[PDB]
């Protein structure tokens, strides 16, 4: 957790961080991208 | 517009000829329509994402930006020169083939990079459920770190990055909301770059999840419509392939079946013996047909398949009549003149060909298991060909024993192996098998109510019965999930057959008194099981005197219900017990938020 | 590993209590091994030339092969066979 400073915006150890789950956002990156060849093109 | 674009070779005048792919030095430009860029993008958008790793390993190479592999030409385009004349696009964005071809590797090469970090990122974010379905929860930050400080193996990648991870992460779990700079505190709000995606996935406490009741019907309705669901008992011939019958192998235990419960297997039943004999292999062994009636497979009505029976676990006698034990076991043929049921005596049978003989006789075969001999597990086998039997009137398969010597012990025995558990595999599903005959074509409506209680268990891998039943089989699964047949909500399904049983129920009580004036609570309720009763054995449906299910109505009526039920579900269908659903839910969240506050103590 | 040698165990089984009834290529018994092709059991059926097992179910009228030699001997366990047919 050592600083890093500019690398990134936000320090890890950063001042007032906070985990939270909240039912409300169900974090989620992009896994189900369409490919198949008649939904691509 | 789509497709590759063209531009009038001849100049000028652009007619349906004057045109021709504009390829050149890069490929072919093909056209890039508004919806499939939005994908490109969508990839592209989960790498950019990654950026502070890419940075931080050196690897990567800047954001990759859509707009470094298409281009600006214009010109028409189709898919022929025909149709690309109708589609006049200026200055439209095309990508060339070499460009497809790196968009592809890169988001490829990229995607690889990608991929293992974000799998180190994982072990350690799922590593403490950042994920809740009702209401909050909290878990101090300072704890949760220092707690993951230990927890994570020494070669994640968690360890060597905290914050060039953190800053991936929290545009991924919107749980993790970093402390603003300029006011020290967090944000209440939490913004991951998926920001409506995981907006759009929340277990919304009103309906279930729309993320979810959306696609299982959206499933539902694909099978629906796929298999052939609908028109599920219609009333014509119809090709077997219209059943997509694949993986259908199913097993027995003959020797068991009664003749009448499944065409395919007649008996021997004669008043005496019927021993007959045979050169197999130079030594002359007898074929018994012992005591018992001995049930046989028939081979008319037998689709070529590949017959296995297995001898196996079953009782082996060989210590009473001595007579069993030195006989090979082996599954035979036997050509009948005069037909079966009424073959009586030895000059009856024509031939007897052993088809697939066990090598060494029974006692080696055998294995003491408390007393009792049983055999060890052995297949024998023959490979049953439509026509090998042309011609040939009476023909039946039996997987018998072929004594080296008939003696008095064995006058009460009869060494029918068919006790053994025999697997019939269809090899050749083009032709099925319906009442003893071999068809390319079912009758669904036909094999309704029609079978009994066990000529539906003693049916013939892949024969209507087997047929007609993992149809329903699939039409049971789309109401089972889709549709709500299993609460006190009179759905869809229960519903279409209630209209029936009124419309039956009110013209049989035309002409007469009419002193009953249909129910409809009852019906109803009738109608609710007779849905349910289907959901639950698909199979059912095929068995003479099951009430409701049976009649022609039905089914018919049922799935073609069940059909326009799921082509409107809407996308809140998960309100359906969306209260219980809601109350179970903030249940594992108070149990959750009970884990978070040892995180918190336990690694202050 | 052609050869699966729970098959060889019917094989010498079949051979002491002698069975082993010698096929022709017309699909006709003889028990010279000169003109024989298959060799059954009656469990295994196994052409003498290339020596591969074909079918499980003997009675060889019902099976499509296609080789052709002038090989493969053992005649040893055809040997054992009519000792212990006796
Ligand atoms: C310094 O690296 C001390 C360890 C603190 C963080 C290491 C990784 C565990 C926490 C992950 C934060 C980013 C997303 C899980």
């Amino acid at each position: 957790g050592n600083v890093q400073t500019s690398v990134n915006t936000y320090n890890i150890t950063g001042d007032g961080n906070s985990f939270t789950p909240t039912s409300d956002m169900t974090s989620t990156a992009a896994p189900a991208i369409d490919l198949k060849p008649g939904v691509l093109n | 517009p789509t497709g590759k674009l063209w531009r009038p070779v001849g100049t000028s005048v652009a007619t349906i000829d004057s045109l021709a792919i504009v390829s050149d030095r890069f490929g072919q430009y093909s056209f890039v329509n508004e919806g499939m860029r939005e994908t490109f993008s969508k990839a592209l958008f989960d790498i950019n994402m990654w950026q502070p790793l890419f940075q931080a390993t050196k690897t990567g190479c800047g954001p990759i930006v859509l707009s470094s592999f298409t281009t600006t030409t214009s010109g028409y385009v189709g898919a022929t020169a025909g149709d690309a004349l109708d589609n006049p696009v200026t200055n439209g964005v095309f990508i060339s083939t070499v460009q497809i071809m790196n968009l592809q590797r890169t988001i490829a090469a990229r995607m690889r990079d990608v991929a293992l970090w974000q799998k180190h990122l994982d072990t350690a974010m799922t590593m403490l459920t950042p994920d809740i379905s009702a209401g909050s929860a909290s878990c101090n930050w300072k704890s949760l770190l220092a707690f993951a400080k230990d927890i994570l193996p020494l070669d994640n990648l968690c360890l060597t990055y905290p914050n060039e991870f953190y800053n991936v992460a929290i545009h991924r779990y919107p749980a993790l909301k970093p402390g603003n700079p300029d006011t020290k505190l967090p944000d209440a709000q939490a913004h991951p770059l998926g920001e409506v995606a995981g907006a759009f996935n929340a277990a919304t406490s009103e309906v279930g999840s729309l993320v979810g009741s959306s696609s299982t019907l959206s499933q539902a309705i694909s099978t629906m419509a796929g298999k052939d669901l609908d028109l599920i008992e219609a009333d014509t011939p119809l090709p077997v392939s219209v059943f997509t019958p694949s993986l259908a192998p199913r097993s027995y235990r003959p020797a068991f079946i009664k003749p009448e419960d499944a065409k395919w297997i007649a008996e021997f039943n004669n008043s005496s013996l019927i021993r007959k004999t045979l050169t197999y292999s130079g030594a002359t062994y007898t074929v018994q047909l012992g005591p018992g009636p001995t049930r046989v497979i028939d081979m008319n009505a037998m689709i070529d398949s590949v017959l296995t029976l297995d001898v196996s676990g079953t009782i082996l006698p060989y210590d009473t009549n001595p007579d069993l034990s030195t006989s090979v076991p082996a599954f035979v043929l036997i050509q009948t003149s005069v037909p079966i049921q009424q073959v009586t005596t030895a000059a009856n049978i024509t031939a007897i060909t052993v088809v697939s003989a066990a090598g060494a006789s029974a006692i080696n075969l055998a294995i003491n298991v408390r007393g009792q001999p049983r055999f060890n597990m052995l297949h024998l086998q023959a490979t049953f060909e439509r026509e090998t039997i042309t011609g040939i009137p009476y023909i039946y398969g039996l997987g018998t024993f072929l004594i080296p010597s008939p003696t008095s012990s064995s006058n009460f025995s009869n060494p029918t192996l068919m006790d053994g558990l025999l697997t019939v595999t269809p090899v050749l599903l083009r032709e099925t098998t319906y009442k003893g005959e071999v068809v390319d074509a079912i009758v669904p409506a036909t094999v309704m109510a029609n079978q009994t209680s066990e000529e539906v268990a003693s049916a013939l891998a892949n024969d209507a019965i087997v047929l007609v039943s993992n149809h329903l089989n699939k039409l049971a699964n789309v109401v089972g999930d889709a549709i709500p047949v299993a609460s006190r909500t009179d759905d869809s399904a229960t519903s279409a057959i209630v209209s029936r049983l009124a419309v039956q129920h009110k013209l049989s009580q035309v002409g007469q008194a009419s002193p009953t004036p249909p129910d409809y609570p009852l019906l109803w309720r009738r109608a609710k099981r007779a849905a349910s009763m289907f959901v639950s054995n698909p199979s059912l449906a095929l068995q003479v005197g099951i009430p409701v299910l049976t009649q022609s109505g039905m089914l018919s009526a049922l799935t073609s219900g069940v059909g326009t039920a799921l082509r409107t579900g809407s996308l809140g269908k998960g309100v359906t017990d969306a209260s219980e659903k809601l109350r179970a839910r903030q249940s594992l969240t108070v149990a959750k938020q009970a884990f978070f506050d040892q995180i918190g103590s336990l690694w202050p | 590993l052609h050869m699966i040698p729970q098959v060889a165990h019917a094989m010498v089984r079949a051979a002491a209590a002698g069975r082993l009834t010698l096929y022709t290529r017309t699909r006709t018994e003889t028990t010279n091994f000169d003109h024989a092709e298959y060799v059954t059991c009656g469990r295994y059926t196994i052409c003498a030339f290339c020596l591969t097992t074909l079918a499980p179910h003997a009675n060889v009228k019902t099976i499509q092969d296609s080789h052709a030699c002038s090989r493969q001997p053992n005649e040893a366990i055809r040997s054992l066979v009519e000792v212990s047919d006796k």
